């Protein structure tokens, strides 16, 4: 079997060269593009890394650039699992946290009133 | 600046422009209220779309139609 | 760590095979030297030998420095025959790159903080 | 309902509803789940201490043949606390029938190769070496295929972006090709893709 | 089903080796075979003289890419950015504002004829049926600095011909 | 016939009781694994079954049919290899129950 | 023992594959050759783009297959989404997918009579194949690489023509195939040049995963072309080859009688084609015509997110393969849900075509190892999967 | 002004303009200010394909090649009137056939210290050599030294170069040594007095150009370049055949490339380690090279292994 037990906190490394202790990573949820009101892009935790320079590129004026990484976004499933991957390579990081609105009280008929002030009016 | 890439190269650039060409269209008259725009030709050119001619006497060229349309 | 590891068990099969192929690179060094003819002094190869392993010593878990014995092993089997055409073997030394700073006052005057 | 919608059919939906049942029954040592395909598929979900015995009595039989080794290939999956998937393909001749085999497994734990069961898999165990790092057991010859002689990054997995780090040029500051780090043109510009609003009903998810 | 070739027994009797000894002995084979295979040689050769002849086409064949615009000058691009999203090369590039006049153009526009893989998704994109990939294989500049499109080459480059353009899209409009 | 049709194979040499050694020579070893797999309950019944086919009936064609394997030189593969099935579950032990039950979610798909 | 490396050698062939020779004296029994000259990052790559945007990627796999290629694709996506594509669309990837193999089975010819050391057969050839590409550029949009074929059926219709063109073509083919049955089949070197050589037969020349010639040509009848159906492909009448023993020449004769069977199917196909659409008509799939995505207010909307965005696919895996005319080609396309694919892993041959060049090699001389290759047709940049 | 890192493909802010650039000192230069990235201006004479090995250093629009003659002006003028900074490299050995040669070395810098200098370029360097003095030796050693002088009444504040003898690939003075297969091989001449002077490195040379061109504060005050430990011996010589075991010429041959029996032979055996108050090398730090290291790469002869 040679089923040994022992423990220790994986932490990973000589497969980048040197962005381990440079860079820090951000867990947070994205949250409802507001032109319109789709909901379904919650429910995924997703990444981002730091943003370096974009200069101009001297022949067009394209956006050419260093910072090898500036693209990479991976699909968490949960808060959980969230930090056990970043740890798992062991660089630096920061967490969000999920909002939720409120459920909430909205009733039609309140809306014509005897003595209120909720009450509608040029529909 | 950037005038030292072209010497002996003699620049090579478009003559005619399209940023006003619009305004030497005989712009059209219907009189009545609103009109198609299959212009350039039917099943090529822009989209059908219809335009409301009250108020100052025109369209805005669709957008799309480019040719200006009034009454 | 409900784990079978590859092929130490717990850091004195690992620390004696770190040693063992340390002795294949050192008579290799000056055997590789007029081979690939490259032109440099044998003793830097020495000097960069040794580098390579003691800068990873910061480990405390088997079977991550067994995974570095299945990576250095097999560097040697590219490097006994020849499979590096007179590149690979020169891409150790970062030679014509341009030094990196790494010092705040030099950092500040070029760059937006790399 | 209509044309223009795919037929599908029973029979075969029967059959291979029949033929992986007993399969779990035969064995229970090994098999921890087994699922049908809506069209004609069967998995059988395999923790690897069975890697060579299952394939070993798929070798060969009287009632399954299964000895032609198509695909191996390898996926992997983060956000699963063991990343990786090593997942097979094998035919049987004499019976027209497709099965795969998914077994995970994770990056230091190795996995007890096929290299006695089959011989086709000799250049295929090796890629997912080179590519992944999942280090199988007692292979005859472990080497480096398809990825360049100083790679230390095993690119398939997801961690590493789109472009390396090693964008290559030469000089005539002596003889060499020399390395550096890597310099785009552009971007590589990303878009934004994903629509909201759920096309899908059957595949929803628990609402928690 | 089946067929099995090459799966014949030999005669091997009295006369028939007499067949495959003169075969192999004399040569009755390998000059009445290959030596009046070869000669054939009195056939036409079909050789076009290129630069003076030329090749067959077709009237859907791709190539240099252009602009076209409406009767007398209008800018038939509308900037409806279509043609960059399915770029599989992204080799377009375009920057987009309101001109004076109210209707929006374009100002950069790129076509990284580098890049460009020739997938012509372009020319099924486009609403307004802008961009066209013009039938010319006129090139082969001398740097790589010359080959990355402006908008100043494709404007005079869609009008350099217009006639040769649209005849093609005009006899091959009702298949698409 | 000289060629047996896959080429590899040699007709050598008497079919009818060539395999008619060979299935009992699996029956022998049966018997000798601890019967609570259902392994024995399939084997043991796929045997006599094909075995009371086997034994014993002219022709080598007629023994073709109701035994669907390929030529008869080519059914002792489909079984000789299975002796070498059988005996390999004494030295492993599938009747034992499941072992290592995955962590409660991994075999879910959509992510 | 010499351990030259005739490979990287520009000898003609394609001038790549490098590897080593291990020789023992004049016999090799050792060669361990390299591959990866052309790895491309195409696997990585497509986990970028869309699944309209991502299709000429597979076109580019072979140097040969236009339409045998992206058979394999659509195919493998259509599956996923609950669709069989229109009747008359396919006829025509029967067609087509009946044109490719009479493009593979002249290249894997001459090209293997070229490394041989014959120059007229590889001129005498191409000059007939030179009437076959103009079909290409006539019905898609180029010379070779052609995004013809879409998940939504056939692009468009072939114009008029095409049909006196094939008929005119296909009638005036057979004498050119007995051309080459004079030039090298009752020639008696070429024959002594190949008897014998490659020598694999026993159940590991299936145990390495060999797909077909290299399969049933030698020995075990099975293939992927009747007891799998495509589209309308099982109504068509025709018989498969196999060779007597298990070597090179035996898996040569494959191909002539391959050629035969080609003409036979396009001359039956065109029989059988009825008039009809080309596009799938549901609409959420194929894009609507010219002349209704300029006139309807339901057709733009349905165009321009169509286009932005590809499809819907569900998610659940799948898994496929056809004949490419050199062998299996696996595909197990891994599905997300959204319009960007997951991981997508080919199987190309090649993998098992050319790992099992160890077994088939030793006990033989030097001269007969390029001779091998050219047997089983291995195509680089197509052994990138 | 500056952006990211210097890589490849950034700006640094500085266009230069090289003259000459073809032969061993201009070349090797260049091949460092593609690398950096900037508005490298490089016109050649007549040559187009002797720069097309030169290209694949600058990545894409960094280098631009013009034509110029020298004795006309306003070539010399067309191209440096969007600039920086411009240095100067020009010159060769022996008097043409059709030119003039002295004068070369006078009114040739004096050309581009016209309007060039008016036109508001700064930090302007020329070359000199450590051995050009006013003295009665040579036909090419002094003239050198009369440009050191007569054209330094324009320009003012320069900071240019002196360097030593150079020793790198494809140079004259060490190919002129080994390239003396021949039924004698004498030193110059039978004696062992005077040699050597200091063959400083090419890598020396072109990365004290490098710190100079944004310095800043470098003009006027001109640098002299200092060579290997020490001066150097007679052991050179048999240091050739110890461990070496004893471009737009014409379409078959130079009639004349010779070896110059003439003031060549003693342009070289003239050492004159010069004054030591020159700051001049390693103050534009940081150059130190031995001999002994760089010596295997250069020589080259038939035995290539032993
Ligand atoms: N640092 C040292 O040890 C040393 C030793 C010897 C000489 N030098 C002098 O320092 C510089 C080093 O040059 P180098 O070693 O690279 O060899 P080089 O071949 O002389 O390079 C200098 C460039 O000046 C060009 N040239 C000569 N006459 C010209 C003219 N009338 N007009 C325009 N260009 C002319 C030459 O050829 P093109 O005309 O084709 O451009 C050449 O490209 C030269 O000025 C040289 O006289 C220095
Ligand atoms: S072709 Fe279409 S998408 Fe492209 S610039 Fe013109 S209008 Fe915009
Ligand atoms: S021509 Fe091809 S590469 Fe260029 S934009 Fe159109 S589809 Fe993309
Ligand atoms: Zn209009």
């Amino acid at each position: 079997i040679t089923v040994d037990e022992k423990l220790d906190i994986t932490t990973i490394t000589g497969v980048p060269e040197e962005h381990i202790k440079t860079r820090k990573a951000r867990i947070f949820v994205p949250a409802r593009n507001n032109m319109q009101s789709g909901v379904n892009n919650t429910k995924k935790w997703k990444m981002e890394f730091d943003t370096r320079e974009r200069w101009e590129n001297p022949l067009m004026g394209w956006a050419s650039t260093a910072d090898p990484l500036s693209n990479l976004v991976l699909t968490f499933s949960t808060k959980e699992d969230a930090v056990a991957f970043a740890e798992k390579n062991g660089w630096s990081y920061d967490v969000e946290e999920r909002k939720v609105p409120k459920p909430k009280s909205k009733s039609y008929g309140a809306n014509f009133s005897w003595n209120k002030r909720t009450r509608v009016s040029t529909k | 600046y950037r005038k030292v890439r072209f010497v002996g190269r003699q620049k090579e650039v478009n003559e005619n422009f399209a940023i006003d060409l619009i305004a030497e269209q005989p712009v059209s008259q219907v009189g009545s209220r609103v009109i198609s725009c299959d212009g350039g030709g039917g099943a090529l050119g822009h989209p059908r779309v219809y335009i409301n001619l009250d108020k100052e006497t025109k369209t805005g060229t669709c957008g799309y139609c480019g040719l200006q349309f009034r009454q | 760590t409900s784990v079978k590891p590859i092929f130490s068990r717990d850091m004195n099969e690992a620390k004696r095979r770190v040693r063992e192929l340390y002795r294949a690179w050192y008579r290799e060094v000056p055997n590789t030297v007029h081979l690939f003819q490259l032109d440099i002094s044998v003793k830097q190869g020495r000097d960069k030998v040794r580098e390579m392993f003691k800068k990873n010593a910061h480990i405390t878990d088997p079977r991550v420095v067994d995974l570095l014995v299945i990576k250095g092993k097999m560097e040697l089997e590219e490097t006994i025959k020849v499979w590096k055409q007179r590149t690979h073997v020169m891409r150790f030394f970062h030679e014509t790159e341009a030094p990196r700073p790494k010092d705040f006052l030099s950092k500040f005057y070029v760059g937006h903080d790399p | 309902t209509r044309p223009t919608v795919r037929p599908r059919n029973d029979v075969a939906h029967k059959q291979l509803s029949a033929f992986g049942e007993y399969v779990a029954e035969i064995l229970p040592k090994y098999v921890q789940q087994v699922q049908v395909s809506c069209f004609n598929e069967l998995e059988i979900c395999i923790h690897p201490d069975g890697v060579i015995p299952v394939l070993t009595f798929l070798r060969d039989h009287s009632n399954a043949q299964f000895k032609s080794l198509a695909d191996l290939t390898a996926v992997d999956i983060p956000t699963r606390q063991n990343r990786f998937e090593i997942v097979y393909n094998l035919l049987s001749l004499r019976f027209n029938s497709r099965i795969r085999v998914k077994t995970y497994t994770d990056e230091l734990t190795p996995i007890e190769s096929s290299v006695p069961v089959y011989k086709a898999a000799n250049w295929y165990e090796r890629e997912i070496w080179d590519m992944f790092g999942v280090f199988f057991a007692n292979h005859p010859d472990l080497r480096r295929i398809l990825t360049d002689y100083g790679f230390e990054g095993h690119p398939f997995r997801k961690d590493f972006p789109l472009s390396g780090y090693v964008e290559l040029r030469y000089d005539d500051e002596v003889k060499r090709v020399v390395a550096e780090p890597v310099e785009l043109a552009q971007e590589f510009r990303k878009f934004d893709l994903n629509s909201p609003w759920e096309a899908f009903p059957a595949y929803r998810q628990p609402p928690e | 089903t089946y067929k099995y070739v090459n799966l014949r027994e030999p005669s091997m009797d009295m006369k028939s080796v007499t067949d495959r000894a003169a075969q192999t002995l004399l040569w009755t084979e390998l000059i009445r075979g290959l030596g009046m295979t070869l000669s054939y040689l009195f056939r036409e050769p079909a050789t076009i003289n290129y630069p003076f002849e030329k090749g067959p086409l077709s009237p859907r064949f791709r190539g240099e890419h252009a602009l076209r615009r409406y009767p007398s000058g209008e800018e038939r691009c509308i900037a409806c950015k279509l043609c960059e999203a399915v770029c599989p090369a992204q080799a377009i590039t375009i920057e987009a504002e309101p001109r004076a006049d109210g209707s929006r153009r374009t100002t950069r526009y790129d076509i990284d004829m580098t890049k460009c893989i020739y997938c012509g998704f372009c020319q099924e994109a486009c609403p307004v049926d802008a961009i066209v990939e013009g039938p010319n294989f006129e090139f082969s500049t001398e740097t790589h600095e010359e080959l990355l499109y402006n908008k100043e080459k494709l404007l005079n480059n869609g009008d350099k011909w217009e006639a040769e353009i649209a005849a093609n899209i005009q006899a091959d409009y009702l298949y698409r | 016939k000289k060629t047996t049709g896959l080429v590899g194979l040699a007709v050598c040499e008497t079919p009818h009781e060539r395999l008619k050694i060979l299935y009992t020579k699996i029956l022998d070893v049966l018997g000798h694994i601890p019967k609570n797999a259902a392994y024995r309950k399939y084997t043991e019944q796929i045997t006599n079954e094909k075995l009371s086919m086997v034994k014993a009936e002219p022709d080598v064609k007629k023994l073709e049919e109701r035994l669907q394997g390929g030529q008869i030189e080519e059914v002792i593969l489909q079984a000789e290899n299975e002796l070498s099935l059988a005996r390999k579950m004494i030295q492993w032990k599938p009747w034992e129950p499941l072992v290592e039950e995955p962590p409660a979610s991994q075999w879910k798909w959509p992510i | 023992n010499l351990t030259l490396n005739f490979g990287p050698q520009h000898p003609a062939a394609h001038g790549v594959l490098r590897l080593v020779m291990e020789l023992s004296g004049e016999m090799v029994r050792k060669c361990d050759p390299h591959i990866g000259l052309l790895h491309r990052g195409t696997e990585k790559l497509i986990e970028y783009k869309t699944y309209l945007q991502a299709l000429p990627y597979f076109d580019r796999l072979d140097y040969v297959s236009m339409m045998c290629n992206e058979q394999a694709y659509s195919l493998a996506v259509e599956k996923l989404l609950n669709i069989q594509p229109p009747p008359r669309a396919q006829w025509i990837r029967v067609l087509f997918g009946e044109i490719t193999r009479l493009l593979n089975h002249i290249m894997a010819v001459t090209t293997h009579a070229l490394d041989i050391g014959a120059m007229t057969p590889f001129f005498w050839m191409f000059e007939e194949r030179e009437k076959m590409f103009e079909f290409y550029e006539r019905v898609s949009g180029a010379r070779m690489h052609a995004a013809y074929v879409r998940p939504g059926g056939v692009h468009q219709d072939l114009p008029l023509g095409l049909m006196d063109d094939i008929y005119e073509f296909s009638k005036n083919f057979s004498l050119r195939i007995d051309e080459l049955e004079e030039m090298l089949t009752n020639n008696r070197i070429w024959r002594n040049r190949t008897v014998d050589i490659g020598i694999v037969t026993a159940e590991d020349a299936l145990n390495y995963g060999f797909s077909g010639v290299m399969l049933r040509g030698s020995g075990i009848q099975w293939d992927l072309r009747k007891t799998q159906p495509y589209d309308v492909y099982d109504q068509v009448e025709f018989d498969v080859p196999i060779g007597s023993r298990g070597d090179c020449y035996d898996r040569y004769l494959c191909r002539v009688e391959e050629m035969r069977q080609s003409i036979r199917i396009i001359s039956q196909c065109l029989n059988k084609m009825p008039p009809g659409e080309i596009k799938v008509d549901d609409a959420k799939v194929s894009p609507p015509k010219r002349a209704e995505m300029k006139t309807s207010m339901e057709s733009l909307i349905h165009h321009f997110k169509l286009y932005t965005e590809g499809y819907q696919v569900p998610p659940g895996a799948t898994y496929t393969a056809i004949e490419a005319p050199k062998g299996e080609f696996g595909v197990y396309l891994v599905s997300d849900g959204s319009s960007r694919p997951y991981r997508c892993k080919i199987k190309a041959p090649g993998f098992a075509h050319l790992a099992g060049l160890d077994k088939m090699s030793k006990g033989h001389m030097l001269a007969d190892v390029v001779a091998i290759i050219g047997t089983q047709d291995i195509v680089f940049g197509e052994v990138d999967r | 002004i500056p952006h990211g890192k210097g890589g490849r493909s950034s700006v640094s802010g500085i266009v230069a303009t090289v003259f000459g650039a073809t032969g061993f000192l201009g070349r090797y230069v260049v091949n460092h200010l593609g690398r950096m990235g900037s508005q490298v201006i490089v016109p050649h004479r007549c040559e187009p394909y002797d720069t097309m090995h030169l290209r694949p250093m600058g990545d894409l629009g960094q280098i631009i090649f013009m034509d110029w003659n020298g004795r006309d002006k306003d070539s010399i003028r067309r191209a440096v009137e969007h600039s920086s900074v411009v240095i100067n490299l020009v010159g060769r050995e022996w008097e043409t056939q059709n030119f003039d040669f002295e004068d070369v070395f006078v009114k040739i810098p004096q050309a581009i210290a016209q309007v060039s200098k008016e036109a508001g370029v700064e930090k302007f360097i020329h070359i000199s050599h450590l051995n050009a003095d006013i003295k009665s030796s040579s036909k090419y050693l002094r003239s050198k030294a009369v440009g050191e002088k007569e054209v330094r009444e324009t320009f003012p504040e320069a900071t240019i170069i002196k360097p030593a003898e150079i020793f790198g690939r494809e140079d004259r003075f060490l190919n002129y040594f080994a390239n003396i297969r021949w039924f004698g091989g004498v030193p110059l001449i039978s004696l062992g007095k005077k040699t050597v002077k200091q063959p400083v490195y090419i890598v020396d040379v072109t990365k004290g150009i490098i710190n100079a061109i944004k310095d800043p504060d470098a003009r006027g005050k001109t640098f002299a370049f200092v060579g290997p430990s020490r001066y150097l011996l007679f052991d050179l010589v048999q240091y050739v055949f110890a461990v070496a075991h004893r471009i737009g010429r014409l379409f078959e041959i130079s009639p004349f490339e010779p070896w110059t029996t003439r003031d060549k032979v003693e342009r070289i055996h003239t050492t004159d380690k010069i004054l030591p108050h020159l700051p001049g090398l390693e103050d534009l730090g940081v150059e130190a090279t031995p001999l002994e290291l760089k010596a295997i790469e250069v020589l080259r002869r038939h035995r290539t292994y032993r």
